[PDB]
């Protein structure tokens, strides 16, 4: 049963010495797209991931 | 309220770059999981990651037998890698409906990017997500054995799963469970 209120989603380890980027989930997810951002102002190279990404036949979702 | 990968509501780099991967559902009796096993995309940026996540399917739109795998850029999502050959995983298998598997996945991926919960000298390599009939599996691998550090991510990671019981938790050397929590 998560929730976004689980005080997992605050945490992050302090004072690290290997690692520089280290995020809270809050965090990653105060970065998740606006839905201009994610369509009709999305970042060009954003939208070159995206277009080589696999087609729907790639997953073979009908395969049960 | 509840996280959602959809977008239903300065570039942050990753600590690593990540590569997702895919096990296919085989077709016949012949292919193989070397087959079956593919590379998708690599990612190095949370702009990136959420990119990817809002354009490849949900994870209960896929079929049994598939799996997401999303391991650190250069290691293979297979026990014969060099990075995973002397670890194993902590394995926990969601039994019952299941409602909660997006969100869920969508946590622990997080929690997996963000480097929350493994330990600053790294232990994990990767996720995977495994959908079985009897019930779907999210995993933690590796890179050793070592106690403390296992249990230490094991203890974060019943908490990104919303777990509030005991005995959900099971740790599978790559050589039954050595660990339980
Ligand atoms: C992760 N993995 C899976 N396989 C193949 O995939 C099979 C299933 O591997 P699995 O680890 O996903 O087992 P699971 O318990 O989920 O399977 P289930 O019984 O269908 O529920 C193994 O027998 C191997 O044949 C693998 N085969 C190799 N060589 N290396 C791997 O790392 C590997």
């Amino acid at each position: 049963g998560p929730h976004m209120t689980d005080p997992i989603t605050n945490y992050k380890p302090m004072d690290l010495q290997y690692k520089t980027y280290a995020y809270s989930m809050n965090e990653l997810y105060h970065l998740k797209p606006s839905l201009a951002s994610a369509s009709y102002e999305e970042d060009p190279l954003i939208s070159e991931l995206v277009r080589s990404l696999p087609k729907r036949k790639f997953w073979r979702l009908r395969m049960g | 309220p509840h996280m959602t990968v959809l977008s239903d509501s300065v570039k942050h780099p990753l600590n690593t770059a990540w590569t997702l991967w895919y096990t296919k559902p085989a077709v016949d009796k012949s292919e193989s999981w070397s087959d079956l096993l593919r590379p998708v995309t690599s990612f190095q940026t949370v702009e990136e990651f959420w990119a990817i996540i809002q354009n490849i399917p949900e994870p209960h739109e896929l079929p049994l037998k598939s799996d997401y795998h999303v391991f650190r850029n250069d290691v293979r999502p297979e026990w014969e890698d060099e990075a995973n050959a002397k670890g194993g995983k902590w394995s926990f298998q969601l039994r019952g409906a299941g409602a909660d598997i997006d969100e869920l996945w969508l946590r622990t991926l997080l929690a997996v990017i963000g480097e929350t919960i493994d330990e600053d000298d790294s232990q994990i390599n990767g996720v995977v997500l495994s959908i079985r009939k009897g019930g779907n599996k999210f995993a933690l691998w590796t890179a050793s054995e070592d106690k403390e550090p296992l249990l230490r991510i094991g203890g974060k990671f019943k908490q990104v799963l919303a777990l509030t019981d005991d005995g959900h938790l099971e740790f599978f050397p790559h050589s039954q469970p050595s660990i339980t929590l």
